[PDB]
RNA sequence: CAUUGGUGAGCAGCGAAGGAUUUGGUGGAUUACUAGCUAAUAGCAAUCUAUUUCAAAGAAUUCAAACUUGGGGGAAUGCCUUGUUGA
């Protein structure tokens, strides 16, 4: 279930799942906490901008949300988590299997009610502690005491009392002492909602049959009764702006406002939220404000505002009806299709069964917007035919988008269910286009495609004809008729030369788009279901009905790779941007990544819900998928973008049960030396050879033109007097006798000791190794410090060291450079004593090896003579 | 300078004149900018000049 | 923003100058806008002259005198980089100080620079007129307060009233 | 083919912000305007990150482990980029103008100086996968009354010294339990506190102010408290301290002054180690190596970057770039070098790999308009608005000749004969094409016939004809060579802005003011193709524009075009935010590249934010110079009507995104585009794409290795090419024994011959197997020499790469080998005595 | 005869509880989403201000300071510099 290439990132397009949202105040500002499946999101009330998201997904779905100042409490299963800025600060685990249902926090007490009518009280260990952690006591409400707990509320100015509201009646529990202070009279109708009023001792109770009660706890008596026959109260809220208003939300999707002072109805907002998804699940007046925030199960959050009265006198009577202020939303049902709008990962296009198309922004949620379905006026001038009652376009089965001509004309084509024409949209305007493309053969639209240039749109009909329209003018230009069954895929190469089609009849047609000719036809064993064309590589994969993905090269019209392993139908698949991977999803609840070069499955996942779509970002950073459940889009991060991934084939049997290293990582490190006989340069920069030979002249250029000014009184040993790293040759310490010019024993340099050791051992491999590691300045200093006085042992030894190096044929271009520096620094000494046998013998041996390395000159001279001739004449 | 910038450098070039320059023999590496590289190693004076 | 405000001597008019260059003159009681300039420039401070009819604005480098309706009357080329403005109502002198460390007195009636004095203490950080005797108090970065008159090239008094800029 | 990606940015080494040394000290990170460039001084390699801010970078920093880099623009927008993978981890907006950012020496925490608040965050773990909110806040400190100038971490990652504009330096403790240890404020500075540091023992605190005073603080009895025991002063007559840095180990204090000169001091003795001047412009940033031996300085005005080795008094690096000045570019024939001409009058030679300016030329008085290389490559020619065309000899860096018209005309375009014996230049005020003889310097003739200014010129590399285009809506082909001179005019629908000549010399392409690229047949003088480009061009609305970008006709045409050396592609650019790469035979757009994403540049955006618009006008158009504290920033030297050819201070308007010239690399699948920010180079080097050629089911990476083990070298090599995997080609290439090379080379199919030659050239230039590669090249040329001759233009780029390898590295080795042979013989044969 | 001139009188065709044009206001975007205030290692968010004061530290002969002027000629009286007189 864990992928080695992909990891979940977040969900897109979901604002609320229907659980009542929580409102908390930080200073003068307000924020709203909404539940999204197993995670909650925090919005700023002023702008509805996303601020925080829960760091980790809870093991179980969240049931309750309560927020007080910085801290947010989220209840799931039998555990209550405490979050600050979306990061968990402490997890409260109850000691009973009964799941938490309701949650209340007043002062240092946290009250959690389980579904078995048991109330757990947690207290702060210290009065100054930010949140309660310590377990205080347990209070249980028995059936004789009352019915099932409806909600836990705390009224202001009540010392250590919790007002437990049950279906039968209301109860007053003293949390400190754990005793039942007061029991209210039984109510004929089932209670569904409770809300503390801004007045003292009064809590508003909402019944199941459209009755709202202003129950007074101090007197224990009814005060008022509002009646809403044939309705169910889902939320209640009071206006604290100085106006005695009461907003009653209903499961029908209506929000009613009452004026308590005048005993009248101000206004009713009809169908603000869908009845099918629970209507008004939560509707709360912002404290001290005329703004009311409403939510529902339809994945939407809205805000309404009361404007000031237009009458200079009697403003209380002339109440402006509430006005829509701002809202956030998404699909009400799972998206059916998705697509990346642009090369970068800014925007995604989404379509859902709710007949609405959305443009979702990954970089910021506020940028997400719904594309309008308002139709343009017809060019001919005739009246457009349609029902006066406005309805959204049918569900979108397919979509094709290009950005070559964005802002110039239509750049999206969409196919709709049971519809004989395709509609166009404009991404720049975010509105439906002015063209409609018809199949012209009495068949439904099954495939839509666009050319890279953005000028042509291709429509595939269920009767087998491919019609080609022009996006700018919407004029039918060409019609191809090869397939006799439905065309399930159309694609055109980037060059606009070769066009490929596939259909349920199983044939793959290759057309020359410009010449309009049938280049070839290829028959496959099973009907083809879908196509994805990779324009850069000229490869396209086909999802066959035999549970295989067949990769075909359009240039040669042959099958190159065939992929097996899926146990059921392949819902969707996509190419990686580099053209090296295919990620496919199937009905068997798995997502597999396939490596085309080796033609094997390298990664496997098991999704709880079948993934209906899969899409790579053109960058390759992100992978977006949609599932049969959930209104949002799951975004995955591509781990391969930050490290190499092994291409070893996944184990099939272990995967089913759950339901050469250089080649594995697609790399190769060049050998140190292909053969001993072959000359090989050093493993390093090629400027080292040039830096060594011309060191002095390069440094003269480096010196500043004007001498720097310095203080006359300067420490003589400043460079050495350093607090403590410098690894230069100057900063060398001796390692542990008659005076010797080269170096006295116990006072000898590391290099000279290695040189003397090599001379006795008759091998300078250790010396040659350290020479290569020396810096260019260090190399010059050592050679120039070589002993130049009789019997000339060190010079002879150095020549023997270099002569050995040339035999190895490795790093020879440094050894030539070292010998060049030796003559430069000790040429006169060698010249004056050329007749000395030791120098003469050592020099002669060097020439014997050096003479052999003249074949390289012949190779260089040949290639210049030919390469100059071949390129010229 | 001010007039040339004001006219967007659409001025009329100055009359041509001849002047003498002295070139001193130096290694070609010195004339280059300071970096860990050199492009040419020749001398600044040709054999005819010497 | 930010906005520097200067009321008229009789309190009937309000002159406001935003930093980004939004200058407005208005009668705040009756809410009548006498003038409004949208100079695309950095304005530091503004002041009313003898009455609401004329006002001065210290812009990026020069001080400008304006009319009641917002018509520019003069560009004070002599006052450079003025950051503070003050008007001596009984003497009809306009006073400026800024990054130049130069205190300049300008006669609005005759339009002649009465005197320009060198403070020699760098940029001027603060300024306030003594309404009783019309002596200008300037604070400097060295933390001293100097009292000035147009007729003396040297300060009348020097007071050390801070350890840092005033 | 058409898979190009931004690789590095030449022409600029430093724009603004703080330059930072890598922890190992072998890499220098320099912000170049909107991006970050990394220079590897030891290996002589450079690269610029692909991620792009929306405004200029203000602060950057690389953690000690060398894994994470954080870069912050002028608005507080921050990007966390994985240094090793060169990929962006997260984008963070701090919602305020962050002045400095610094990783703790432990690496766990990094601190932000955002206005008057010091923000300490926890570093995201590089190994962990990306999450929604990788950063975790640690603490925010609010003690300063004004903006924080800088901050310094203690060597133990426990204390932070913050210096602000409050004339105060303040110390904090990272751990709350240790707040009592460091809760002090350091006062007594007359001006802004530029920097505060700890000593190596951490018992001494040094603070430096803008006025030029260094205070030495110690914990001493008057019962124990921090006191200023000693005070030192930089007696700069008028220069103000601009940037300060301190190395506790070596006790080195490097101070950069506004006069453009920096001093190195030894604390606490206050001994002046050195004093040097980089110029007259302020020293904006100074940084110290970890060892303390290299000091990096940067000046924003001229874009200078100086790495100084104060120990040896030597310049490791001394570079100066161009901003909004590069008028043209030219590749060397081997492609190793790229030359640029600037409005300053200076011609600079840049090395593609290292990214530094090898040489500079300053003969030209006015802006240099064009630069072009001879076919041979040793000689270079340039033209300038001063009215002279100058020939440059690269081997001795001498202007060996200079050409000038008799009427003193400004020259805007240039063309050089393939033989290098004739030079032609054109003008925008003469209507004639002047011709000079290279050997003599005499004006051979003036070509007449154009009724408008000549916009461009080009010689045919083979036919040696001259093609000229003008605003006269016509193109003329001059047969100047030969006993008879002929001219063939071809009419065009609109003004011709650019012209490119086919390498074959058989066709010429012209970009017109209509946004059209029309290809003509030179011999037949008839049109053979046309490419529409007005729709492809992306042009942005300027802040000052009162008309939409869609209706704007400012630049919907390409002012420069160039063929690919194969002859099948055209790369085009203009005064617009797009570089478009077209395919000639099929007349389609292969790809489009966005030149810049910097909102500082004027032409980047097609749509501007309506919030900026007000009743006065655009909020951007308001000049905020007066708010600046320093006088030099407040001074306005702008001339009223200047558009071009002066310093940026003169224009008074934002720089405009535009491409002055474009060219293809002679030796690689890359192209370079000169623009305002610098010389953008796009290359296909990475080759992560899977672009197979002629696969079958039998071909697989496993199967190729099986062929190698069975010793079927030819089949293994061919199957590797059909996969087209670089690693698999390299594996097979090195596994073929030397005896079998001649057999394999003679038997490679002709289709794969261009591919092997391309691989060898790219591989050989940086590989260590000089002899093995030379054996392969010898086998290939001998086996298929005739085939390469028949198709020169298919193999042109591959052949140039091989020649570069044989000339630039192979010849250098034998040159060092051969001189030892002669130096050897002289020492032994000769008689040395007395 | 032609109007690619204006103004009207009507068809064919398009055509689901109407259609077309213009316009005021507000909301969301137009840069990439880590929450409000303060005296900020924490408080507040109903504020305290009835501990908010003490202690410590903190003052360059830089005791310098128009880098800021449209050109030509002067400048009585001013202002700057230099000397000088008498205290």
């Amino acid at each position: 279930k864990n992928s080695k290439i992909f990891s979940p990132f977040r969900i897109i397009g979901n604002v609320s799942n229907g659980v009542p949202f929580a409102t908390g105040t930080l200073g003068s500002t307000f924020y709203i906490v909404t539940c999204v499946g197993k995670t909650f999101q925090i919005y700023d009330a002023n702008t509805l901008h996303l601020l925080f998201v829960s760091e980790k997904e809870t093991p179980s779905s969240i049931v309750a949300l309560s927020a007080h100042f910085h801290y947010v409490y989220a209840a799931y299963e039998n555990k209550v988590g405490i979050y600050k800025r979306g990061i968990e600060e402490h997890l409260l685990e109850l000691e009973t299997d009964a799941n938490v249902e309701h949650l209340c926090i007043f002062g240092d007490y946290l009250c959690a009610s389980t579904d078995d009518n048991s109330i757990f009280i947690y207290k702060k260990s210290d009065p100054q502690d930010k949140y309660p952690s310590e377990f205080y006591t347990k209070l249980t409400v028995t059936e004789i005491q009352g019915g099932e707990i409806v909600s836990l509320q705390h009224l202001a100015t009540y010392l250590n009392k919790l007002t437990v509201v049950t279906k039968s009646n209301v109860l007053l529990f003293n949390v400190r002492t754990g005793k039942l202070v007061f029991t209210s009279n039984e109510f004929p109708d089932q209670i569904t909602t409770a809300e503390p009023a801004p007045v003292l001792d009064i809590i508003a109770l909402g019944t199941v049959t459209g009755e709202v009660i202003m129950f007074n706890m101090r007197k224990g008596k009814r005060i008022r009764t509002i009646k809403i026959p044939q309705s169910r109260i889902s939320s209640l809220s009071f206006r604290t702006d100085g106006s005695s208003h009461l907003s009653v939300g209903t499961s029908s999707g209506d929000l009613i406002f009452y004026d308590l002072d005048r005993r009248s109805r101000i206004h009713v907002l009809k169908n603000i939220h869908r009845e099918s998804y629970g209507g008004v699940t939560q509707a709360t007046f912002l404290n001290g404000q005329p703004i009311i925030v409403t939510s529902g199960g339809d994945n939407s959050l809205k805000e309404y505002v009361f404007d000031p009265s237009l009458s200079q006198g009697s403003g209380d009577v002339v109440v402006q009806p509430p006005r829509y202020l701002r809202s956030r939303g998404g699909h009400s049902q799972p998206p059916s299709y998705i697509a990346f709008a642009d090369s970068q990962s800014h925007f995604m296009l989404s379509a859902s069964k709710d007949r609405s198309l959305w443009s979702f922004s990954l970089r910021k949620d506020a940028q997400s917007q719904e594309m309008s379905q308002r139709l343009h006026k017809k060019q001919d001038g005739g009246r457009v035919g349609g029902s006066t009652i406005k309805s959204k376009f049918p569900e979108i089965v397919a979509l094709a988008i290009e950005n070559a001509r964005i802002g110039e004309w239509e750049n999206i084509i969409t196919a709709h269910k049971d519809e004989k024409f395709a509609r166009t949209w404009d991404m720049r305007n975010k509105r439906v286009g002015r063209w409609t493309f018809d199949t012209t053969d009495d068949g439904f639209v099954k495939s839509v495609a666009m050319s890279q240039c953005g000028n042509f749109g291709f429509i595939g009909s269920s009767n087998g004809s491919i019609t080609i329209y022009n996006m700018q003018s919407g004029i039918l230009r060409k019609k191809y008729k090869l397939h006799k069954r439905a065309v399930t895929g159309i694609s055109l190469d980037g060059m606009n030369r070769k066009m490929v089609s596939c259909g349920l009849d199983g044939i793959v047609g290759f057309y020359d788009f410009n010449k309009s000719t049938l280049l070839g036809k290829l028959k496959l064993d099973a009907p083809i279901t879908a196509m994805v064309y990779h324009r850069s590589s000229d490869l396209f994969a086909l999802a066959l009905d035999d549970l295989s993905i067949v990769v075909i090269d359009a240039v040669t019209q042959r099958v190159v790779r065939q992929l097996w392993g899926h146990s059921n139908r392949i819902t969707a698949f996509d190419f990686s941007p580099e053209g090296r991977w295919i990620v496919s999803a199937s009905l068997d609840s798995t997502i597999r990544t396939w490596d085309l070069p080796t033609g094997g499955c390298i990664d496997g996942i098991i999704v709880d819900n079948v993934a209906t779509n899969v899409k790579f970002s053109p960058n390759g950073d992100l992978l977006a998928t949609t599932h049969v459940t959930g209104n949002g889009i799951c975004i995955w991060t591509n781990r391969a973008q930050f490290k190499t991934v092994s291409t070893r084939t996944i184990d099939e049997s272990e995967f089913a049960r759950m339901a050469l290293n250089d080649i594995d990582f697609n790399t190769y490190t060049s050998l140190e030396q292909i053969d001993k006989e072959l000359l090989t340069l050093s493993i390093g920069p090629r400027s080292k050879m040039n830096t060594l030979l011309h060191l002095d002249v390069i440094r003269k250029r480096s010196k500043p033109k004007e001498a720097p000014k310095k203080s006359e009184k300067l420490p003589f040993f400043l460079q050495l007097s350093g607090e403590k790293v410098r690894e230069g040759i100057a900063h060398e310490t001796p390692e542990e006798n008659k005076f010797k010019v080269t170096g006295r024993l116990g006072f000898e340099s590391h290099f000279t000791k290695q040189l003397r050791e090599g001379s006795q051992s008759k091998d300078y491999s250790s010396l040659l190794a350290t020479l290569i590691n020396f810096s260019p300045a260090a190399v010059d200093l050592e050679i120039r410090s070589l002993n130049s006085f009789e019997p000339f042992d060190e010079i002879v030894w150095f020549i023997d060291a270099l002569t050995q190096g040339l035999k190895s044929n490795k790093n020879f271009e440094l050894y030539e450079t070292f010998m060049s520096l030796l003559f430069k620094a000790h040429g006169d000494v060698i010249h004056a004593n050329n007749k000395n046998q030791d120098i003469a013998s050592a020099l002669q041996n060097w020439e014997d090896v050096h003479k052999k390395e003249d074949r390289l000159d012949d190779l260089v001279k040949f290639c210049m003579g030919v390469a100059a001739f071949v390129t010229t004449a | 300078y001010k007039l040339d910038v004001l006219s967007s450098v659409h001025f009329v070039p100055k009359p041509a004149s001849t002047s003498l320059e002295i070139r001193v023999e130096t290694p070609t590496i010195s004339m280059e900018d300071a970096q860990p590289l050199y492009m040419s190693n020749a001398s600044s004076l040709a054999p005819q000049e010497i | 923003g930010p906005y520097h405000i200067k009321y008229a001597k009789n309190g009937t008019h309000l002159l406001i100058t935003g930093r980004k260059g939004h200058v407005a003159s208005m009668d705040w009681r009756k809410g009548q806008l006498r003038a409004e300039l949208f100079l695309n420039e950095t304005c530091h401070s503004a002041t009313y002259l003898q009455n609401e009819q004329y006002f001065a604005v210290a812009q990026k480098k020069y001080t400008f005198i304006y009319d009641h309706e917002g018509t520019e009357l003069h560009r004070l080329k002599q006052h450079i980089e003025a950051r503070h403005l003050d008007f001596l109502p009984y003497h009809y002198l306009l006073v400026t100080a800024g990054e130049t460390g130069w205190l300049k007195y300008h006669d609005v009636s005759t339009g002649q620079l009465v005197s320009e004095l060198r403070t020699k203490a760098g940029p001027t950080m603060a300024m306030a007129q003594n309404p009783w005797n019309a002596v200008m108090h300037l604070g400097h970065s060295n933390g001293t307060v100097s009292l000035w008159s147009p007729s003396m090239p040297e300060p009348l008094v020097k007071l050390l009233s801070a350890r840092g800029p005033v | 083919k058409s898979d190009f990606k931004f690789s590095n940015l030449l022409g600029t080494v430093y724009r603004q912000g703080n330059i930072t040394f890598s922890d190992d000290g072998k890499q220098l990170l320099s912000p170049v305007g909107n991006r970050v460039s990394v220079f590897d001084l030891i290996n002589n390699k450079s690269f610029t990150f692909e991620y792009e801010h929306r405004k200029n970078i203000a602060a950057i920093d690389l953690n000690k482990q060398g894994t994470l880099l954080i870069s912050i623009d002028e608005d507080g927008r921050a990007i966390l980029v994985n240094f090793k993978a060169r990929n962006v981890l997260h984008h963070f907006n701090f919602k305020e103008k962050c002045s400095a950012v610094k990783f703790s020496p432990d690496g766990r925490l990094f601190a932000l100086a955002s206005g008057r608040f010091l923000q300490i965050w926890k570093t995201p773990d590089v190994n962990k996968d990306r999450q929604f909110a990788p950063f975790v806040r640690h603490r925010v400190h609010a003690g300063h009354f004004q903006d924080i100038t800088s901050l310094t971490w203690s060597q133990d990652s426990r204390f932070i010294l913050t210096t602000s504009k409050d004339l105060s330096a303040k110390i904090w403790s990272v751990d709350s339990e240790e707040k009592n240890l460091a809760a002090t404020t350091f006062n007594g500075h007359r001006d802004y506190v530029m920097g505060a540091f700890f000593s190596h023992d951490q018992e001494k605190i040094y603070t430096v102010s803008k006025d030029g005073a260094v205070f030495v603080w110690e914990f001493t009895k008057r019962k124990y408290s921090w006191r200023i025991t000693k005070k030192h002063f930089f007696y700069a007559n008028q220069a103000k301290v601009k940037c300060v840095t301190f190395h506790p180990a070596t006790r080195l204090l490097a101070v950069g002054f506004t006069s453009g000169e920096f001093r190195l001091y030894d604390l606490p003795d206050f001994t002046l180690i050195q004093q040097l001047s980089m110029g007259q412009n302020p020293v904006n940033t100074v940084s110290v190596n970890q060892t303390g031996e290299w000091l990096a300085f940067g000046s924003s005005k001229l874009g200078q970057l100086l790495v100084y080795e104060w120990q040896s008094e030597s310049y490791i690096l001394k570079q100066q770039g161009h901003f909004d000045s590069t008028n043209s570019l030219a590749y060397s024939p081997d492609g190793s070098r790229v030359v640029t001409a600037s409005e300053d009058g200076k011609i600079k030679v840049w090395d593609i790999t290292s990214g530094f300016c090898l040489a500079t030329f300053e003969e030209h008085t006015s802006s240099v308009t064009a630069v072009q290389f001879a076919k041979r490559g040793q000689v270079m020619f340039s033209s300038s608005l001063d009215g002279t065309v100058r020939a440059w000899d690269l081997i001795r860096y001498r202007n060996f000749r200079t050409f000038t018209g008799t009427e003193r005309i400004q020259f805007n375009c240039l063309a050089v004969d393939p033989s290098g014996e004739v030079v032609c230049a054109g003008s925008l005020d003469n209507f004639d094409i002047h011709v000079w003889s290279v050997q003599t310097g005499q004006l051979l003739d003036a070509l007449s016939g154009h009724e408008g200014p000549v916009s461009c010129l080009s010689f045919s590399q083979e036919n040696s004809v001259l093609a000229s285009a003008s605003w006269d809506k016509t193109i003329r082909i001059w047969s100047i060579f030969g006993r008879s001179q002929q001219v063939e005019p071809i009419e065009v629908y609109s003004d011709v802005l650019a012209l490119s000549m086919r390498p074959d010399g058989k066709e010429v392409a012209v970009s017109t003011l209509k946004g059209q690229i029309s290809i003509f047949n030179i011999e037949d003088a008839k049109q053979v193709g046309n490419i529409d480009c007005r729709k492809d061009i992306i042009s942005g609305r300027f802040n000052q524009d009162r008309f939409t970008a869609k209706n704007s006709e400012r630049s919907k045409f390409f002012t420069t075009i160039h063929y690919s050396f194969d002859g099948m592609a055209i790369v085009a650019g203009g005064n617009n935010n797009s570089i478009c790469l077209y395919d000639v035979p099929n007349e389609v757009l292969l790809k489009r590249f966005i030149v810049s994403r910097n909102m500082a540049l004027n032409g980047t955006l097609e749509f501007l934010n309506s919030k900026k618009m007000t009743e006065a006008g655009s909020l951007d158009l308001i000049d905020d110079a007066g708010e600046n504290s320093d006088l030099e920033d407040r001074i306005d030297n702008s001339l009223p009507g200047s558009q071009r050819g002066g310093d940026l201070s003169t224009r008074k308007m934002r720089p405009e995104v535009r491409v002055t010239s474009v060219q293809f690399s002679p030796t690689a699948n890359a192209f370079a585009a000169a623009s305002t920010e610098g010389l953008l180079i796009y290359s296909t080097n990475d080759t992560i794409l899977f672009d197979p050629f002629d696969l079958d089911v039998d071909v697989t990476p496993h199967s190729t290795v099986e062929a190698l083990r069975e010793k079927q070298f030819l089949n293994a090599l061919v199957m590797a090419f059909r996969l087209n995997e670089e690693y698999l080609i390299n594996k097979v290439y090195e596994a073929i024994p030397i005896k079998e090379i001649p057999l394999v080379a003679s038997n490679i199919p002709a289709i794969y011959l261009p591919r092997i030659l391309k691989f060898i050239g790219d591989f050989a230039i940086e590989s260590q197997h000089i002899e093995f590669n030379l054996i392969w090249i010898k086998a290939l040329l001998s086996a298929s020499g005739g085939y390469i001759n028949e198709h020169k233009y298919l193999f042109s780029t591959a052949m140039r790469s091989i020649q570069r390898f044989i000339v630039r590295v192979a010849k250098e080795v034998v040159n060092t080998t051969t001189d030892n042979k002669y130096t050897y013989r002289f020492l032994v044969s000769t008689d040395g005595s007395m």
